[PDB]
């Protein structure tokens, strides 16, 4: 897998409405991308656009604040466990 | 130490090479016969390791890529002295022996590895930070000058 | 055990008590103390033994729990078997308690069995007595190849075999004690609620008690604007690790050298160096040969007082009182109307050709308690393993004579004498010859020739960071390299066998001992110091660093710009070296 | 000002101030998922403290001269990595400093500072007059006043060696500068390590055990083996 | 066969009274100690090596504030460690030190005063 | 030789951004680590975070450890040995200067403890004995492997 | 006047000698002393974080920056001169320390008598420690001085305490602070009624007042807060955290506290050893969290001194900072900069030697506490 | 007078045999400091002789392994502080020289009996510890050599402990003119003046 | 040579008195 970070701060700007929501492995709510989905980032000096690849997975939410080199997406035997 | 050449002890070389030394003393009249030619070895007559030298001379050994062939040579101390690059120690006996060690198994003849063809002596660890040190050239840019600028020359 | 490190011959002190105490009795369902000495014993190679009553001979065990049988010294090692099947509740441990009962048994079914099993049972391994801490940890083995989580603090992680019996040898751990069912048990501190008495909070939990507790081996400096109880640590529980609250914690693992063996707990920095390295340390250190003149370690864990005192290489009063003469020979104590003469061994042939020898330690009108140091053995100084000596060094390359392990060295170490030792051979002439194997008749009985060995190209020295050395080549001391103080160097290591390794300690170590050096002081630095502050052994070093450039107005000792390093000078031809270089005291050990 | 300062690499803001904007407003923890909500209380991390490191320490030095201008009074670690790449030049331009001074104030003067005791006027015009009174040349005073240095003042004075070349501003900072390379005092006092090189270990000290009997007597103490 | 490991006696408040009320010949140390007082692990080593010096020319002996609290008081104790220097001569009066005193010390305060 | 490279405590450089990348790894496993409490989350998901939140952490610093050599200290001693290919490799030097990252117990699996350290700094006694897995292990195989 | 600001301390200079004194009911074996550390990490409450002689404040509160005088007497024989030269290296004025050449320091001249079938001493001579008279006051270390510090200890000797009073007034002309670091010794801890007595006049007069918990409880009431440690609902807990069974870090009101409130008393401390200070002001109140590990290092533990680092730690931060009288947010500030300091004093054996420096004391206030809390 | 001037600036003496001398020399031309200063120092560490003992002959000693009743120290332990005796001479050739004593007391170097072109540098070097009235009878001899080498003695010959140099900027770029600096550490054997001559 | 023991002559100066 690969993890795609942000290159700048700043704020996260997508439609959320052109992505779908799910659980990851995790346990954390995201959105599944299947489409090229344009993510803004609003840096301090200018304006970032990164491209989000379908069969990806889109962990921010719309207007949140990322910091530099922070994971924003991931481009995408039998263990018995007891408790 | 050159690549085609190892070091050897006296106390070494002397067993390795006790019966050429016994034939040097008896031809240059040395010693008598064969039982006075061991007693001069037994006593370390110092004319013994003038022969010694002489006998080793032209006379490869091998040395156990895992067995080479060297050409050994007398040095002080009681240790094997191996260049950089590379226990049991033979001495080809027969005329048919020592030409295939001086011929085939020599290291500057299998410079070049069987199962690819790679070199086998590149230089490493110390070997490769001085070259790397040698040929890395000036700073640069930024790293050359505090700020933005808006040397000798040899004639030979 | 409690609240001081145990002895470590405990295990087998209490394990022969049993056996005298209760074991004899369990098997035949009076003992005389031998006629002999254990020093006649070895003379006349005799067996150290006592009489059971005529039914036959009982041999007797040291204090330093060894044997002695037709004058060799046997230890019985620790046999661990089937009592998850790699766990230590499922495992026992039969020590020389279990193994002497056996033989009783086998007996009664009594001199001739004793004989054939130190002599024939792979169990009984004759002592090696190359230096003290030979001594001492022969009889801690455990012999059966994985860690297994129930090991912690009873099984040493790192100390075992290389070759094919690795994982199959192992050492017990410094605080481990053997329990009531063969098991082995490690003490901890416990956390007791607000309404118990609780006397004592240290206990010892056998492996299967180990999976039920949460045990934490963190600390409690943190605080937020909550409080103290939810703050979090790294804890072990059911053969995991978690994250969980204090206030959920149910004990503590606070002694320094509790998970390690002694080998393992003698290298400074540990935590600085790759756990491979650490257990090859621990294997070249019981190589290192006892040198002419010994010399305490600048920099150390202070495990090294306690080896000392558990080895029986020096020599301990038994009784209080006053010294009223010392000489070669011999040491008088007089205390309570009682005098005692303490004979001390000189130049006597260990198993392994080393030379043991004893010097005394006090003088005349001194007082001393019962259980204090009289004298120094071989390898041991002021009551401490010693088993090397500080030397100066620089980690540069040197034209290819330090290529890979090779070790370049100046002729100050051959003519100053610093790791020439006294080698002992015996062999089955007028006594004080010159026979030529060279060397000078001591003792005529058997022959015993004895030969000082200076340190020689073709040598090994090593560090106790794993870092292995063969001497390659001597320098004349105007060929070193030089500080800026104008004093050369002694040893010069090969710095590309750090990195490849990765054992920073002796980074570490060596800036630390030049202080030391220069500071008049000496340093015991207990494991894991990062657990009080983040680079704790940065601060400790690169502080003692500054403090001695200041008091010795020796600049180049810190360096600001990259401290540690300091720019060298070319001996052959006085221009500095391009790039400065780590330069310090470390402590270097001559191996057999 | 800016654009100019960029251009010749004299020291500037990496951002123009006046090309500069907010981030508005983000989401208040309202708006937003329980994994990326701030908590409510300060989390201790013990990363919470900046590394100290020699960079730090030299570029805080070098903004007292005003060799050099950080955007704020600490450096950022942005700074630090500069500073890292481009440390050798600001180095030169200290060294040459000295040198040039040196040939302006001559030995005298240049090197009376590692010359405590010595009080006579050490211009050049007064090394001129001294020779001109006296007949004892530069070289003649210059030797005279070696005469009173102390081997402690020498051995500071070598980072004036042509060889060694220390770092002026390294020569001149004081123990409170220095110590923060570090971070200042270890939390753990160090007296718990240190111990005397002569010390003779007292083995029946709090943290040893107690005095191993000897096994024969023990034996017979406890009354199962007769002499 | 074993010889003890510590020369130092410790005295109940009973036992004490009678040997002070007793004839004496040597002079008598009396240390006040607790095992949970910090300082005390250092006196207790002090006092073991001044009974080694002063084999049978003195008596040392110890008494517990936890089993002698109302003792001690009475004794004049403001803390620990303390000790008292009794004289074999019942005119002169008994010396009460504080603190962790030298060795040095004590052998004076024996050799010149008891 | 004329050279003279060498290796000191300050030559052992760690990348500028290592305590932002590990304190915002420890933010997250912490906020997990409530809602695991709370039941917001099974024990199986919080197992797949923990490992791969800092195998992800451990790998981002060795790609950028090699960037700010070249770009920041291009003769660091450290750098030069590996880099020229004389001696060591990115793996090595990883251990010290990065973090040394998920162990590996005997039987195949992951310890859920990851070592967020490295030599340099010094490993705390709980990373150093799940440190000795790996010590055990790797002379196992190798005894194997030539065999 | 150079800065800082000078302290004074006053009483008695003593090496060690822990003057709190209780009955333990843990006692570990008589002879071997080796066990006696498991009592340093599992201590009385009375001695979790102990006090000592007026010496100690003076030595710690240099090493964490400050300047200090000691005021008392010592005398002329040797062991007087090895105290004078131990607070001279730890760079504490001297010139308040006055010499007896008559005198042997730290020696009491008693008899011993046989009252009613048991033993008791009676003073024949006291130590020049405790015979400092008003006219051998250095009253220029008064006039500079602006806290003026001492222990209870005083109060146990008819010359000091008479000689107490007098320097208290001086101070008070030059406009000094006056720290009552109680301490109370053996003696103190016989009745409540004879303690209160015999240390109003001299707590009447302090504007600054530290006492342990253990002091305090004791001379308001023992038995009522042993009882209310020792309460257990019988059906359910009033609250979550009462679920819990956690330590009882009771804060006393106000209202608790006003029998020993009086006009002039600008802050009292109340230390449960470095794990709570409970501070009280004329306009409010409140407690400091603190923590402790002496687990951290089992064998180099040792809590002797660590109540003078924590005195010693809150009279660095008073000098510097007049402002915590008035404002709680930086009076909390700098009281984690005292808990510090008696952390770090408990990681050593002996008090002298663990006493902490200023910027170790501000690295280990870093480390502990969140950026947001220093 | 000169224009090129040598000095001794500070000269001490920390012990009997431990003597420590600094010099300086200037104005030099650039490059002649370091031509000077590298060939000095190889002639104080290499170059210079010294002289002590060589061997020592005991009367009746089995071997040097051996005890003596009536001396503390071992017949080991006598060779060891007889190698440690630093002596001074400016002739060559083997002499011998003598211990002939009677105990009980201290024998130091003092009690050696040596030849007229032989000294001691400092008498308070201790030999042995005689606690008997016994007869102690031990043969010397005694070279001058260089470099390090009946008991053989392991002579180390050498007397210069240590030196060092430093080269510095004389000043403006006249001709690029430098000072030098010379340290030396002696034994006493010599003073540090006379072993910068001798080299 | 020459230029060597031109070098290490000026040690050998003694001065006026």
């Amino acid at each position: 897998a690969e993890h795609v970070r942000a290159p700048y701060n700043g704020k996260i700007k997508f439609n959320e409405d052109l992505v779908h929501p799910t659980r990851t492995r995790h346990g954390h709510p995201a959105f599944l991308c299947y489409i090229d989905l344009s993510v803004i980032i609003e840096s301090e000096d200018i304006i970032h656009s990164v491209t989000i690849p379908p069969k990806s997975f889109l962990l921010v939410q719309n207007d949140q604040y990322v910091e530099s080199e922070q994971v924003i997406a991931e481009i995408r035997e039998r263990v018995r466990k007891y408790i | 130490l050159s690549l085609h050449r190892c070091g050897l002890p006296r106390e070494i070389a002397i067993e390795l090479f006790q019966t050429f030394v016994i034939r040097g003393l008896i031809r240059q009249h040395l010693a008598s016969n064969i039982g006075v030619a061991k007693s001069q070895i037994r006593e370390k007559k110092p004319i013994v390791w003038e022969i010694l030298q002489e006998v080793m001379q032209g006379h490869p050994v091998l040395l156990n890529l895992g067995i080479q062939s060297f050409q050994p040579i007398l040095v002080e101390g009681r240790t094997i002295c191996l260049h950089p690059l590379v226990m049991a120690v033979h001495v080809p006996l027969s005329l048919e022996a020592q030409a295939e060690a001086r011929l085939l198994m020599f290291s500057h003849m299998n410079l070049l590895s069987p199962a690819i063809g790679d070199p086998i002596s590149v230089p490493t660890q110390d070997m490769l930070i001085g070259l790397y040190v040698l040929t890395s050239g000036t700073r640069r840019g930024i790293c050359a000058n505090r700020y933005n600028p808006c040397e000798p020359f040899f004639c030979n | 055990g409690t609240s001081t490190i145990p002895g470590f011959n405990q295990i087998q002190f209490e394990g022969f008590y049993r056996f005298i105490d209760q074991g004899l009795i369990e098997e035949l369902s009076q003992l005389v103390e031998p006629l002999i000495k254990e020093r006649d014993a070895v003379y006349e190679s005799l067996t150290y033994s006592s009489e059971l009553y005529f039914i036959g001979n009982i041999p007797l065990m040291n204090s330093l729990g060894t044997f002695i049988v037709n004058g060799i010294y046997r230890v019985v090692i620790n046999q661990i078997l089937q009592s998850d099947m790699n766990h230590l509740k499922n495992k026992r441990i039969r020590s020389v308690a279990d193994l002497l009962q056996d033989q009783l048994g086998l007996a009664l079914a009594l001199t001739t069995t004793y004989e054939s099993f130190f002599g024939l049972h792979p169990l009984s391994q004759v002592l090696d007595r190359t230096n003290p801490l030979t001594q001492i940890v022969h009889g801690r083995k455990l012999s059966y190849r994985d860690i297994h989580p129930s090991h912690y603090g009873r099984i040493c992680p790192i100390d075992t075999s290389e070759g094919i019996n690795v994982g199959l040898i192992g050492s017990l751990s410094i605080h481990a004690r053997i329990g009531d069912w063969g098991s082995l048990e490690s003490p901890f501190y416990e956390l007791v609620e607000k309404s118990k008495k609780a006397q004592i909070r240290m206990l010892f939990l056998s492996p299967s008690q180990d999976e039920y507790y949460m045990i934490a081996a963190g600390n409690s400096l943190a605080l937020n604007r909550g409080i103290q109880e939810e703050q979090v640590v790294p804890a072990r529980y059911r053969q995991e690790f978690l994250t969980i609250a204090w206030e959920e914690v149910h004990l503590r693992s606070i002694f320094p050298f509790q998970y390690f063996s002694i080998g393992a707990s003698l290298i400074p920095f540990i935590e600085h160096n790759d756990a491979n390295r650490a257990l090859m340390s621990s294997n070249m250190q019981r190589q290192a040969v006892p040198l002419s003149r010994s010399e305490k370690c600048i920099v150390g864990t202070g495990l090294e007082r306690q080896v000392a005192l558990d080895s029986g290489v020096p020599a301990i009063a038994e009784h209080e009182g006053k010294i009223l003469y010392t000489d070669t020979e011999k040491i008088i104590l007089s205390g309570n109307e009682n005098t005692l003469s303490i004979p001390l061994i000189m130049y006597q042939r260990s198993n392994k050709n080393t030379c043991m020898h004893q010097k005394p330690q006090v003088r005349r009108g001194k007082c001393i308690k019962k259980g204090q140091i009289l004298a120094d053995g071989a390898a041991t100084v002021g009551g401490e393993l010693a088993l090397g000596k500080n030397v100066l060094v620089a980690y540069m390359p040197w034209e290819g004579y330090n290529f890979e392990d090779a070790v370049l060295i100046s002729e100050c170490l051959v003519y100053g004498d610093i790791y020439t030792s006294f080698h002992i051979r015996k062999y089955e002439v007028m006594l004080g010859s010159w026979v030529e194997g060279r060397g000078r008749v001591i003792d005529v009985r058997r022959v015993y020739i004895s030969q000082k060995r200076e340190i020689k190209v073709g040598d090994k020295v090593a560090g106790r960071h794993g870092n292995k050395g063969i001497i390659s080549k001597i320098l004349p001391r105007q060929d070193m390299p030089y500080l800026q103080d104008g004093r050369p160097v002694d040893m010069v290591f090969n710095p590309l066998g750090v990195p490849s390794r990765m054992n920073v300690g002796q980074i570490f170590e060596c800036s630390l001992g030049l202080a030391g050096s220069l500071l008049d002081r000496h340093y015991r630095i207990a494991p894991f110091d990062e657990r009080y502050e983040q680079e704790a052994s940065r601060k400790l070093v690169f502080s003692e660093l500054y403090e001695a450039s200041k008091q010795t107005a020796n600049p180049w000792v810190f360096e600001p710009e990259y401290p540690g390093k300091s720019r060298i000078f070319d001996g052959r031809t006085g221009d500095p070296f391009e790039q400065p270089v780590i330069i310090g005291k470390p402590y270097i050990l001559k191996l057999i | 000002g800016f654009e100019l300062d960029k251009k010749l690499g004299r020291p500037h803001p990496f951002i123009d101030p006046t090309k500069k904007k907010q981030i508005e407003t983000t989401l208040t923890s309202d708006e937003s998922w329980w994994n990326w909500r701030k908590p409510e209380k300060e989390q201790w991390s013990r990363w919470q403290r900046r590394r100290p490191d020699v960079e730090t320490v030299f570029l805080k030095a070098m903004a007292e001269t005003g060799q050099v201008k950080l955007y704020g009074k600490e450096p950022t670690l942005t700074e630090t990595s500069l500073y890292r790449a481009r440390r050798h030049l600001f180095k030169e331009e200290r060294l040459q400093a000295e040198r040039e001074r040196l040939a302006k104030e001559g030995p005298m003067a240049f090197y009376s500072e590692w010359v405590k005791a010595w009080k006579r006027d050490t211009s050049r015009e007064a090394v001129q007059k001294h020779f001109e009174e006296t007949g004892e040349d530069e070289n003649t005073q210059l030797i005279e006043m070696f005469s009173h240095q102390t081997d402690r003042e020498y051995r500071i004075m070598m980072g004036t060696d042509v060889r060694i070349k220390r770092d002026p501003l390294a020569m001149r900072m004081k123990e409170d500068q220095i110590k923060q390379i570090w971070g200042g005092d270890p939390v753990y006092p160090t007296i718990n390590y240190i111990q005397a090189p002569d010390a003779v270990m007292d083995f029946r000290g709090p943290d040893f055990h107690e005095p191993t009997p000897n096994m024969l007597s023990y034996l017979k103490e406890n009354c199962k083996v007769i002499s | 066969f074993v010889r003890e490991d510590y020369l130092v006696r410790k005295l109940s408040a009973q036992e004490l009274q009678d040997l002070v009320k007793g004839e004496r010949k040597v002079p008598l140390i009396v240390d006040f100690y607790a095992t949970w007082c910090g300082p005390c692990i250092l006196m207790a080593q002090e006092l073991e090596m001044l009974a080694v010096e002063y084999e049978s020319n003195a008596m040392i002996v110890k008494v517990d504030t936890d089993d002698e609290y109302e003792f001690a008081r009475d004794m004049q104790v403001r803390g620990l460690p303390t000790l008292f220097f009794i004289s074999p001569d019942p005119s002169k009066d008994a010396i009460r030190t504080e603190g962790l005193i030298p060795l040095q010390m004590m052998r004076d305060i024996i050799d010149n005063d008891m | 030789t004329a050279t003279s490279i060498s290796l000191g405590i300050d030559d052992l450089l760690t990348i500028p951004s290592k305590g932002w990348l590990v304190q915002d790894a420890e933010q997250q496993s912490l906020i997990l680590e409530k809602h695991h409490h709370y039941g917001n989350v099974h024990a199986v998901e919080k197992l797949r975070q923990s490992i791969e939140i800092w195998y992800a952490t451990s790998e981002y610093l060795r790609q950028e450890m090699n960037p700010n050599f070249r770009m920041t200290d291009p003769f660091n001693p450290v750098h030069m040995m590996s880099f020229s290919g004389a001696r060591g490799n990115a793996s090595q030097v990883h251990q010290l200067v990065g973090m040394r990252g998920l162990m590996s117990d005997p039987q195949g699996q992951m310890i859920d403890l990851p070592i967020q350290s490295n030599l340099r700094e010094g490993l705390s006694l709980t990373e150093y004995i799940i440190s000795c897995y790996g010590a055990r292990k790797g002379v196992v195989d190798t005894a194997v492997r030539t065999s | 006047y150079d800065d800082p600001p000078l302290v004074c301390c006053f009483g008695a200079v003593q090496k060690e000698f822990v003057p709190v004194v209780r009955v333990h009911d843990n006692p570990m074996h008589p002879d071997i002393y080796s066990q006696w550390k498991m009592l340093q990490w599992d201590p009385p409450e009375f001695g979790r974080a102990p006090g000592g002689p007026p010496s100690n404040v003076a030595i710690s509160h240099v090493r964490l920056g400050g300047r200090a005088a000691f005021m008392g007497k010592v005398g002329g024989d040797d062991y007087g001169e090895e105290l004078v030269l131990m607070m001279n290296k730890e760079r504490v004025q001297t010139r308040g320390v006055k010499f007896d050449e008559g005198a042997s320091t730290a020696c009491t001249r008693v008899k011993i008598k046989f009252e009613d079938g048991k033993m008791k001493a009676e003073t024949v001579k006291e130590p020049p420690e405790d015979s400092l008279l008003a006219s051998e006051l250095n009253l220029a270390v008064l006039k500079e001085a602006r806290i003026f510090h001492f222990n209870s200890e005083v109060l146990t000797s008819p010359t000091m305490e008479s000689t107490l009073f007098k320097a208290i007034q001086w101070s008070k002309k030059f406009g000094g602070l006056i720290f009552f670091d109680l301490n109370l010794p053996l003696p103190l801890w016989r009745s409540r009624n004879e303690t209160r007595k015999l240390i109003k006049k001299s707590w009447d007069e302090a504007n600054i007042i530290e006492v342990s918990q253990q002091e305090l409880e004791f001379l308001l009431d023992e038995e009522y807060y042993e009882r209310r440690r020792n309460y257990t609902p019988q059906y359910f807990a009033e609250d979550f955290e009462q679920t819990k069974n956690r330590r009882d870090y009771y804060h006393y009101t106000p209202e608790e506290i006003k029998p020993l409130w009086h006009d002039d008393l600008k802050l009292l401390v109340v230390t449960d050893g470095t794990l709570r200070l409970h501070y009280y002001t004329p306009k409010f109140d409140g407690v400091v969290v603190g923590t402790e590990d002496v687990l951290i290092t089992p064998f180099t533990c040792d809590r002797t001194g660590s109540g003078d680092a924590v005195v010693a730690g809150i009279m660095r931060k008073l000098t510097t900072c007049p402002e915590m009288f008035e404002d709680q947010d930086v009076l909390e500030r700098q009281l984690r900069f005292a808990v510090a300091a008696g952390i770090i004093s408990q990681w050593t054996i002996g008090a002298v030697r663990g006493f902490p420096t200023e910027s170790a004391t501000q690295n280990l206030k870093e480390q502990v506490y969140v950026p947001s809390m220093w | 007078t000169r224009t090129l001037q040598w000095k001794c600036v500070e000269s001490r003496r920390d012990s009997k045999r431990l003597y420590y001398g600094r010099f300086i020399l200037s104005p030099l031309m650039k490059g002649q400091a370091d031509t000077i200063g590298i060939a000095m120092r190889r002639a104080l560490l290499g170059e210079i002789e010294g002289t002590c003992i060589t061997r020592a002959k005991f009367e009746n000693i089995p071997h040097d392994y051996s005890n003596i009743v009536g001396i503390q120290e071992s017949v080991h332990e006598i060779l060891m502080n007889l190698n440690e005796i630093v002596l001074k001479s400016n002739l060559y050739g083997t002499r011998n020289a003598l211990i002939c004593v009677q105990g009980p007391g201290y024998i130091t170097a003092r009690d050696i009996i040596l030849p007229p072109s032989v000294e001691i540098v400092d008498n308070t070097q201790h030999i042995a510890t005689l606690t008997e009235p016994i007869n102690l009878c031990i043969g010397l001899k005694i070279e001058r050599n260089r470099g390090y080498s009946s008991y053989p003695i392991d002579a180390v010959f050498m007397p210069v402990q240590n030196a060092n140099h430093s080269i510095h900027s004389y000043g403006n770029g006249n001709e690029k003119q430098e000072i030098l600096f010379i340290e030396i550490w002696t034994n006493g054997s010599l003073t540090p003046k006379e072993a910068l001559h001798e080299a | 040579s020459r230029n060597l023991i031109n070098l290490f002559i000026p040690f050998l100066h003694v001065e006026e008195e």
